């Protein structure tokens, strides 16, 4: 209403805290790194503990990988998504290519595919979407700003149906460009970077939480690792002293 | 002549330019007309994901024959109806 | 089945320790770094093992080497290819160019390969298979998108019919981008990356597993040898207490 | 006039499309007629293995003369037939 | 025929001579005429400013249909006219 802008929690541990109460409702959180930091877990870990925690539904509309991939690979953290999936609770929107796909010009693709996102949001009266690899949607059209203001399009939409959004793009380096094909111009209300970063011969990897319009959050990189359970992170700065004592 | 549809973004002038030039070298080819229907994928995009269709403009043709899947949000467009014509010579051979 | 995915077993020392378990089966995995890494080593030891250990037929195709070189060389750690080929265990398939070439318009080789491929793994019953230098099949046709999806082809085919695959390619940089032309976006289920790094005027190879989709895995880099037996790597962490002791 | 042979993908008709070209082309020149064969690479990839040919479509002339391989999956293939016709005229020649 | 307006900088002989491109295209394809107002930017900038319309010259068809903003100070505007055409041929569709 009058209000600041409210949050929806994601239930990630240790990231409502760094966020102050979760990502921003009815907006899109641009979350971007190299390849193999967690994008697509934080994604799917997103939906789900929307659907389980608070039964909110959610829709993911996968550009890179299948949807028999990403059910599969979500057993690696205990999540059954086929059975979400038959529940109704879950929709997969598959927009990964043929591998016989042919030569076209025209962005429209992407129109139609806006209003499939949009039906099935409607139809799975879904709260929480997940975009996963804009990377690859650019890949696919040349980086032509067909591909990037139809990715407009697709932020404003969402914006208007009130769904609450991850979307995921890759960057090459762990300390540059916040996004491969400046994707942050787009989605550009909150974006989260995630890092691999090598420490010698060692990877330590970290989220930081860069921007969140119209609100508060914690500063820099926060370590985290992924585990069966999905991520998990640690909150130093945040925690706090209340503890009792006694003689 | 081919149940034949093309699924277009929101009947976009590039998808309806498209579809002119679709309809314009179907119509050529012969007898045995080619079916053309229109899709609207903000209307379903459930049968878009089945068919992994993720882009658009595209071009689908069911049958008869077997099923391909012709597509490029880019406007190939020409090029791509010269690519059908070929397809149909090759329908013609 | 409703499993995570699992994984076959390489034998090569240390390998199936930083992997646990070795390569996911029915996947393609990546091996790259730069010249003279350890790639083409560790892609024939990998279908050496299966033959010798498990009796898995392997298929071996080679767009740098030529069939008679690759078994040349192979005598370096004691293996006689040329026998497991008279026994038909082994099938090197032939796409390395002739000098001879010419000038060419269109990809399509390629799918006359893809199904050349694909024959010679049912013939011979293969379950390992390694495709050598995907750099090189990408200077043939100047790293057209034509080769780029045609790629994408073959790893689909691959995992289609239930093949466990390497695929080498080449890097320019020891910390710089995973592969020359971008390779990393089509055999990207999983990432093993080979350094060969300069220490002041020394070098120390290194192996690294950056992801493996749906599976654990070590982290970091590990260093490793090469010997008369091939390629041997050392478990730092993996290392456990277990052993007794006495008075 | 040429055990002359073609390796298509399955007789896709870039191949066929080619096929008219190089038999155009091919019974332009002269007597001593050529001989044009289909070879399904899907039916035998062996041969093309060992020709190591890895791409389609493609040509390649076996005698009499010298072997060529003439290949490039791009429809080159209108020019190919004029670098054809010029071999005819250095043949020819 | 529409209400068409068009938006010019201070009657800037670009936006006059865009103008009589618009009115030839305009008045070349059929009854139900259109009519054909400028409104000056300079007059009355707020207009401009609710329809977000920064740029000049420019043409905005309120009515008939939906509403379309077509624009770019670059002269296109030769292109643009040929682009107009094709919009009433698919209005002729």
């Amino acid at each position: 209403e009058h209000q600041a802008i409210a949050k929806m929690r994601t239930m990630i541990e240790g990231f409502d805290d760094i966020s102050h109460g979760g990502l921003p409702i009815g907006r899109s959180t641009l979350v971007s790194g190299t390849s193999g930091t967690g994008k697509t877990l934080f994604s799917i870990q997103f939906l789900y503990n929307g659907i389980i925690e608070f039964d909110e539904p959610g829709v993911f509309v996968t550009f890179e990988e299948t949807p028999q991939d990403i059910i599969k690979n979500a057993r690696s953290f205990g999540w059954d998504l086929a059975k979400l999936v038959d529940e109704g609770k879950l929709f997969i929107l598959d927009a990964s290519p043929d591998p016989e796909g042919q030569e076209v010009v025209g962005g429209f693709d992407l129109s139609a595919l806006i209003e499939r996102i949009n039906y099935a949001i409607q139809k799975y009266r879904a709260r929480r979407v997940s975009i996963d690899s804009v990377t690859s949607v650019f890949q696919q059209y040349d980086a032509s700003s067909v591909v990037r203001r139809e990715l407009f399009r697709l932020v404003a939409r969402l914006k208007q149906i009130g769904a609450t959004t991850v979307m995921t793009t890759e960057r090459i380096e762990e300390y540059g460009p916040i996004a491969r094909y400046g994707v942050e111009e787009f989605v550009s209300d909150n974006v989260v970077i995630l890092r691999n970063v090598l420490e010698g011969e060692r990877r330590r990897r970290t989220l930081e939480i860069l921007k969140l319009r119209g609100t508060s959050h914690m500063k820099g990189e926060y370590p985290f690792t992924i585990t069966d359970h999905g991520i998990n992170i640690f909150p130093l700065g945040a925690m706090r002293l209340t503890q009792r004592s006694s003689n | 002549t081919y149940i034949l549809k093309l699924y277009v973004a929101g009947n976009t002038p590039n998808s309806v330019r498209a579809l002119k030039t679709l309809k314009n070298i179907l119509e050529v080819e012969f007898q045995g007309v080619y079916a053309l229907k229109v899709i609207d994928v903000l209307k379903n995009p459930q049968l878009a994901e089945e068919d992994k269709i993720l882009a658009t403009p595209t071009l689908a043709k069911v049958l008869p024959l077997p099923v391909r899947r012709i597509i490029g949000d880019l406007s190939d467009r020409e090029k791509v109806l010269i690519g059908l014509d070929l397809l149909y010579g090759e329908l013609q051979d």
